[PDB]
């Protein structure tokens, strides 16, 4: 079956392909549709597997220097293997003696395709967390945030260095451990710094500090200051918003660690209470007459900071991505922060982006702290400045990647011409990232000249992830993948059965909403709907001009759907949220594995009645019946619906009864499997308790030439039907 | 053969001494300053407050011209009034605030004609009639004496106070109490010489006798602190922490106060925390091994502070070497031998960068006042960190090369006293006067954007501006010449106050009545400020010039027109002048007016200054120093020997001296010195046995250490700065310095030589 | 006061 093939090549090696038998040819493979890509998650989950403690063993040749693996043929009684990736003889290092087809290294078993090595570098540095504190806020928010503050802190690693900065009208870098007096350094909110400014000016040398100490050591005195902070003295006139600066607390942040501890695992949290008022990085006015930018603003021009504030974190974006470090950003104010502006410090460093209301939240708190989660070991399930590398077969060309990242830039025989997304690289910096970090890397396929030799069996492509895990070790982790060769001309079939319809769909929702940012606008729509009709047309089971006849494979029929789902979805139609907002979820959906990204793109939602266990049931209004309860399962929100008679028994009292214990249960089912997912995903979704005409059954029936408009599935079958047939 | 300076003081100490002055009189001419007398107002203001180069003005432009006697005066505003002299009034108008003429705006003294009735005050200054206000009027009596007059102030005394009504104030509110910010440079240099534990130490002790009025139980001046080296750190000391706070703020350049609420605290109320802080900067900067320092940054840090805090203040900023890191104000080596006749020697005196004076100004507008205790051990540049404290109003105390062992006494007894100084805040003094002549140049620590307010961030006892006026247009013999100064300023308490100084001078057109109303010490203070402030502005020969044929062009007329005639071959001196050629000498010889062979110009630089802001007392004194013999001193039983002349000849091989300017004071010793002395004040049983690097104060001693003690303490009575001892051992030992106080020698020209040089030019002018 | 010059 090849959905155990899938699921299983999944759990293995962390990898899902739109295809899973590629086309001999680039020619019938560009006309397939879909191209060759694949959703890559380097950290996935394998407690099955020991990190053999040792070097990697690789290619003699300069330009190629693939890692030993399965698909690489021994010649045991001369010691040498050669490489698949370009055929190179290599010998094996000298403790390998032994080996021999019955006593192979590990490296060389399949169940091993995808190992974990043991580097063993030198300098084992100590993980350094850099707090970025926002001071404009109500003391109950400021205390609530001290408090999570206090919580990680004490998490952290005795050998983790900590630093704290606290801003607001001005900013303050902290000198800790510095007993009887307790300082800091003071800056205008109002001006930038560069790393080097900055480490003359705090007075630090070059390449432990005053500034960023032992957890073990520090413990108290932070303890200390964090308990005793208090919200930005300077009084806010009545009309005017606070003097934040955060663009220059963050410039400051990042440059502190620029010139201490550059390359080497790091992240920079930064909380914000509301918008950046005093730039560079400014967001907004400082008078409350004017709104914060809105989605309609900023498309009609009338949104003077974007631009400038923007600019100011691409750069800063950069610079920590480009030094090795992570940036966080915990925005909780009940209005706007300014994320779009900010986005591309989490998004290109693997940083974190979480919003909130107010830090006094249970729904912050929580997500906050998932923050830290330790694995089996105690040890955080954090991995630092990653770098990804991907080989590929001589037939096949990388031609990008989309997700958290950024371009190495490294040119190669594997890098293609035509680039999506990230590309012109065949290495990826990923300065932050879990093992649930999913990135979608683009293929081409080479061998151009048409009908060439099909031979050599498989094309293959191999994945290395080099990072600094939370326990200081050093570590490479190694994935060697290989799907067969088909010839399109004889094979169309064995072809059109790999596909992977899931994979597929994100893969291209990927693609259509990193050109959803791009200077591409509503043309997204179309071209995604181009693609729509045109794998129809070519995968689907009809007679031309006839739509009644228009059929789908069980291996494709949920495409169709799912893109139906994507087009409508708050990932291309921003003008119902916030710029903020927008940029939260496009945020979470780039990251995302395959069945996280699903439920983003198709919420589910299940049912639940005295009659019969709980059944998934249709994203449609007909699901929605009076003795049926709803719990629909978004990413971002888990919403539970009572029907209109079951509102009633509810809201009679039923419950109480001992009559009616069933009821109470029934009421209580989909309460409970909601409470596993608030605390199983990481951003803790927001959660809503409905009803029949409540207030917010808002929430529930939304969710319920271009290809077409706001419609309904089936409309959308049908003139997707008739196009497909002619 | 000269009416020589003792004499002429001692004899006036005769004839005046010990009798009380009333001034009740016009133009009457009052004792020299170097005598003692008691004074009571009764209408003019005390000779305390403020002396005249003439207490009779020429009647005519071209009068004046012809003597050529600078008309000006000696203001001192605040001059400590003696304890057995009666104490200035404080008049309070009410709502309307004090009454003035309607033109010329002088406030109601005793200069003004009261009319019809009383119902109508003619102003004595521009003769304008005015409403005696409701409120105000009463009835005239016998010759409009209005039956007012001995019962209040303002119409029967020469000086005393107005409460200044609320648009007097800035922004028409009430002023609030200024604060003392403390910034003490903490680079290696006062690290070492333990300096900045000194000041720390020692501030925890005198913090507490900050000023505070006699109506109110504790002081409004609040405190504040900083410490700096090419960076500064501010300290928040809020009465309601249990450790003290401390920012640091490295962006010189654009400088700014990271606080508000913590920094300028009451010093009582957050006492505990304030100490707290001072036992430990000490330590904090210990290891410190920061050498460049910056200064622009730091007066712009407490103005900016003060402007925040929205009152006035005063810096007490303690720094000890030329700030060379790069910021704003980065001070250069920049000591050229431009001088003599350079014409570009003007330069030396002036500060670097334009920086400065801008500071200065911004100082003024804020008034914040800033007072700088200099330890320089090489080249500061006077020039420039004395320049901000000059116009500010405040006062440079200058230390050279500062030692521990010798120095800590001197310096402790000026910022004790400089803590302790009676001080108003953000003043302007306008001098206003009656028809025919006004003020029209001054000299002081002082700042003027326009050509009648004269702005004073801060004022004190010891401040006095020198006034020049200037005819206008005509005197009447008959009205004569007034004088009203005016100071309105705010209290250490936050009050809007003025303080008031009339005086009725005569007028003549005989040129006899000009010369007997002068006064020597007048004169001389003035000329002193008037070259001293040129010399920023043309070549010091050329000053020199001015000085001497001004000196000899009024002996000129006075001998064409008043003296009574006499042969050629004499030369003839008013009683008025007698001494001038003498003390007029000794500004020439000075070493602002001199030159490069020693004396650096630093040292030139500090003179420059210190005498701008002197009054009569203190100028006649720097300039010709008190020579007492102490070996013929009679034991206990002492009153202060009688002083002999400055010059070498009355010194003897067997004596020992007490030579003081005000600034210095020399303790010399001839070698044929009395062991029997030498014992009961050294301790020591030869001459050969004392050792002058140890100038420290000598105690033990029953009849003489003591007797000797005494006098050291009576001379440095009435003056504000705490003089610098100095032994000095007879034959070729440091002496070559001594030499110079003895002013009627050589060292310039002799006492003599001028006299013969004044006659020269006076035969010139043929007549 | 008088001063005759030598
Ligand atoms: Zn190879
Ligand atoms: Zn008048």
């Amino acid at each position: 079956t090849y959905l155990e093939f899938i699921q299983q090549n999944e759990e293995r090696d962390g990898v899902r392909f739109s295809w899973n038998v590629w086309p001999s040819s680039r020619l019938e493979a560009t006309r397939m549709v879909v191209p060759v890509a694949a959703l890559f998650t380097p950290l996935k989950e394998r407690p099955d597997l020991p990190p053999i403690q040792y070097e990697p063993v690789l290619c003699s040749r300069t330009t190629c220097r693939a890692v030993l693996n399965p698909l690489c043929q021994v010649d045991y009684r001369a010691k040498l293997w050669a490489c698949n990736f370009c055929y190179q003889r290599n010998q094996f290092p000298p403790s390998y003696a032994g080996i021999s087809e019955l006593n192979q290294p590990a490296e060389l078993l399949p169940q091993f395709s995808s190992i974990e090595y043991v580097v063993l570098r030198g300098p084992q540095m100590p993980l350094i967390f850099l707090y970025v504190v926002d001071t404009c806020m109500e003391d109950e928010d400021l205390q609530a945030l001290k408090e999570s503050m206090q919580m990680s802190l004490s998490l952290l690693p005795p050998t983790a260095l900590v630093g704290l900065i606290t801003f607001g009208r001005m900013v303050q870098v902290h000198e800790l451990g510095c007993e009887g007096i307790s300082k800091s350094y003071v800056f205008r909110g109002t001006k930038d710094l560069s790393a080097k400014q900055l480490q003359e000016m705090l007075g630090l040398s070059k390449v432990s500090n005053r500034f960023l100490q032992p957890v073990q050591k520090i413990d108290m005195n932070l303890t200390d200051l964090l308990g005793e902070l208090q919200r930005d003295p300077w009084p806010v006139p009545q009309g005017k918003r606070p003097l934040r600066s955060s663009g220059v607390a963050l410039s400051i942040a990042v440059g502190l660690l620029e010139c201490t501890f550059p390359n080497t695992g790091a992240r920079i949290m930064m909380f914000i209470g509301g918008p950046a008022t005093q730039g560079p990085g400014m967001v907004v006015g400082d008078e409350l007459k004017t709104p914060i930018r809105s989605w309609h603003d900023i498309d009609k021009d009338n949104a003077k900071y974007v631009k400038k504030g923007t600019k100011h974190f691409e750069a800063l974006a950069n610079r920590a991505a480009t030094t090795g470090h992570v940036i966080d950003i915990y925005a909780c104010a009940l209005d706007q922060t300014g994320l779009l502006e900010m986005k591309c410090c989490p998004n290109l460093t693997g940083g974190y982006m979480v919003m909130g209301d107010s830090f006094n939240t249970s729904l912050f708190k929580q997500t906050f702290q998932r923050v830290f989660t330790k694995d089996m070991h105690g040890q955080f399930k954090m991995g630092f400045g990653g770098t990804l590398e991907i080989k590929t077969s001589r037939e096949i060309k990388i031609s990008g990647a989309i997700g958290p990242c950024v371009s190495l830039n490294s040119k190669g025989p594997c890098v293609s011409e035509n680039e999506i997304g990230t590309g012109g690289t065949c290495q990826w910096k990923i300065c932050g990232l879990s093992p649930t970090t999913t990135l979608a890397i683009y293929f081409e396929v080479v061998n151009q000249h048409n009908a060439p030799i099909p031979q050599g069996g498989r094309g293959a492509i191999q994945f290395v992830t080099q990072y600094q895990h939370s326990s200081g070790q050093r570590r490479i982790r190694v994935t060697t993948i290989a799907r067969n060769w088909a010839d399109a001309q004889t094979q169309i079939q064995n072809i059109a059965a790999s596909f992977d319809q899931e994979a597929a769909a994100i893969l291209m929702a990927r693609l259509a909403i990193y050109r959803a940012e791009t200077e591409e606008g509503p043309d997204v729509l179309r071209w995604l709907d181009r693609q729509l009709i045109r794998l129809c047309q070519k995968f689907g089971e009809y007679h031309k001009d006839d739509p009644s006849s228009f059929r789908f494979s069980e291996t494709f029929s949920l495409y169709p759907q799912f893109m139906f789902h994507l087009r409508r979805s708050s990932f291309l139609q921003v003008f119902n949220n916030s710029p903020d907002e927008s940029s939260y979820y496009r945020h979470h959906f780039m990251r995302q594995d395959l069945t996280q990204s699903l439920i983003m793109i198709q919420p589910i939602l299940y049912a639940y009645s005295f009659s019969g266990p709980p059944e998934p049931v249709l994203l449609d209004s007909s699901s929605i019946l009076a003795d049926r309860i709803l719990l629909m399962d978004t990413f971002f929100q888990i919403l539970i619906y009572h029907g209109e008679t079951i509102a009633q028994w509810r809201k009679s009292g039923y419950q109480d009864m001992p009559e009616y214990e069933n009821f109470r249960h029934l009421l209580q089912a989909p309460v409970d499997d909601a409470q596993e997912i608030l605390h199983s995903r990481f951003p803790m979704p927001r959660y809503i308790d409905t009803e029949h005409g409540g207030s917010q059954a808002r929430f529930l029936l939304s969710k319920v030439p271009i290809l077409t408009d706001d419609v309904s599935l089936q409309v959308f079958m049908d003139h997707l039907k008739k196009l497909a047939v002619s | 053969a000269m009416g020589s300076p003792i004499q002429v003081i001692e004899n006036d100490r005769a004839s005046r001494g010990g009798q009380v002055y009333a001034t009740n009189t016009r133009g009457q001419i009052p004792p020299l300053v170097t005598t003692d007398c008691m004074i009571q107002d009764q209408g003019n203001a005390s000779p305390r407050f403020i002396r005249c180069t003439t207490y009779c003005f020429p009647c005519t432009s071209d009068m004046a011209k012809q003597a050529q006697i600078p008309l000006a005066a000696v203001i001192k505003p605040f001059a400590t009034i003696p304890s057995n002299e009666s104490p200035l009034y404080l008049v309070n108008h009410g709502e309307s605030g004090p009454v003035r003429c309607n033109r010329c705006k002088a406030y109601m003294c005793p200069f003004m004609q009261f009319i019809e009735g009383g119902r109508r005050y003619q102003c004595g200054f521009c003769n304008c009639v005015n409403d005696v206000p409701p409120f105000y009027f009463q009835h005239l009596d016998h010759i409009g004496r209005r039956l007012d007059h001995y019962e209040k102030p303002e119409l029967s005394l020469g000086s005393y106070e107005y409460v200044a009504t609320l648009d007097y104030c800035r922004k028409s509110k009430p002023p609030n109490p200024p604060a003392f910010i403390f910034m003490i440079d903490v680079s290696y240099s006062n690290i070492k010489n333990g300096l900045v534990k000194l000041i720390c130490e020692e501030l925890k002790t005198m913090l507490e006798k900050i000023p505070k009025e006699e109506q109110e139980e504790t002081s409004a001046i609040r405190v504040g602190f900083i410490t700096y080296n090419k960076v500064l750190h501010f300290f928040n000391v809020k009465s309601n922490l249990a450790q003290p706070q401390m920012m640091v703020v490295t962006d010189v350049g654009e400088v700014f106060v990271p606080l508000l609420d913590g920094f300028l605290v009451n010093y009582q109320e957050s006492q505990s925390v304030i100490h707290n802080l001072l036992d430990q900067i000490p330590d904090m900067f210990a290891d410190s091994n920061e050498n460049e320092t910056v200064f622009a940054p730091v007066i712009q840090a407490g103005m900016e502070a003060l402007k925040a805090a929205d009152c006035p203040g005063k810096l007490f900023i303690f720094h000890s070497s030329l700030p060379t890191a790069e910021a704003p104000g980065k001070l250069k080596n920049r000591d050229d031998k431009k001088l003599v006749n350079t014409d570009k020697e003007k330069i030396l005196f002036q500060p670097q960068t334009n920086v400065y004076d801008s500071l200065a100004k911004d100082c003024v507008a804020h008034g914040c006042s800033v007072t700088l205790f200099l330890f320089p051990s090489q080249y500061v540049d006077v020039a420039s960190l004395g320049l901000v404290p000059q116009l500010t109003g405040g006062t440079l105390y200058k230390y050279n090369n500062f030692q521990m062992h010798l120095d800590r006494q001197q310096f402790l007894n000026d910022l004790r006293n400089d803590i302790e100084k009676k001080i108003g805040f953000d003043a302007i003094m306008r001098v206003r006067t009656s028809t025919g002549f006004r003020a029209t140049d001054f000299f002081g620590g002082i700042l003027m954007n326009n050509t009648t307010d004269v702005e004073m961030a801060a004022i004190d006892c010891d401040k006095a501006v020198t006034v020049e006026f200037k005819h206008d247009d005509k005197l009447s013999e008959d009205s004569g010449a007034l004088i009203q100064c005016a100071v309105l300023y705010t209290t250490i308490s936050g009050q809007r106050r003025l303080r008031i100084h009339n005086l009725g001078l005569n007028c003549s057109s005989q040129l006899a009545d000009l010369y007997k109303s002068c006064e020597t010490d007048a004169l001389i203070n003035f000329f002193a400020k008037s070259a001293f402030k040129a010399v920023l502005h043309q070549p010091l020969k050329v000053i020199r010039e001015i000085l001497v044929n001004q000196t000899a062009h009024m002996l000129a007329c006075y001998r064409k027109n008043c003296a009574s005639p006499s042969a050629a071959s004499q030369l003839i001196l008013p009683d008025s002048m007698k001494v001038l050629p003498v003390y007029m000498n000794c500004l020439l010889k000075n070493c602002v007016l001199l030159s490069r062979p020693e004396i650096s110009t630093d040292e030139r630089a500090y003179q420059r200054q210190l005498v701008m802001t002197m009054g009569v007392a203190d100028s006649q004194l720097f300039f010709y120093p008190q020579l007492l013999p102490i070996h013929t001193l009679d034991v206990k039983s002492t009153m202060l020997p009688a002083a002999v002349r400055c010059s070498e000849s009355r010194l003897s091989e067997e004596g020992i001296f007490l030579l003081a300017n005000g600034l210095h004071m020399f303790l010399w010793l001839g070698v044929s010195s009395p062991p029997e002395l030498i014992q009961g004040i050294f301790n020591v049983p030869s001459f050969a046995h004392i050792n002058t690097d140890m100038t420290l104060l000598p105690e033990v001693g029953n009849p003489y250490s003591q007797q000797l003690r005494m006098i050291m303490g009576i001379i440095q009575q009435k003056r504000p700065y705490s003089m610098k001892l100095t032994i000095v051992k007879q034959r070729e030992q440091p002496e070559m310095v001594f030499r110079q106080f003895l002013v009627e020698d050589k060292g310039g020209s002799s006492y003599v030589d001028f006299l013969c040089c004044v006659h020269k030019e006076i035969c010139q002018l043929l007549n | 006061t008088t001063i005759p010059m030598d």
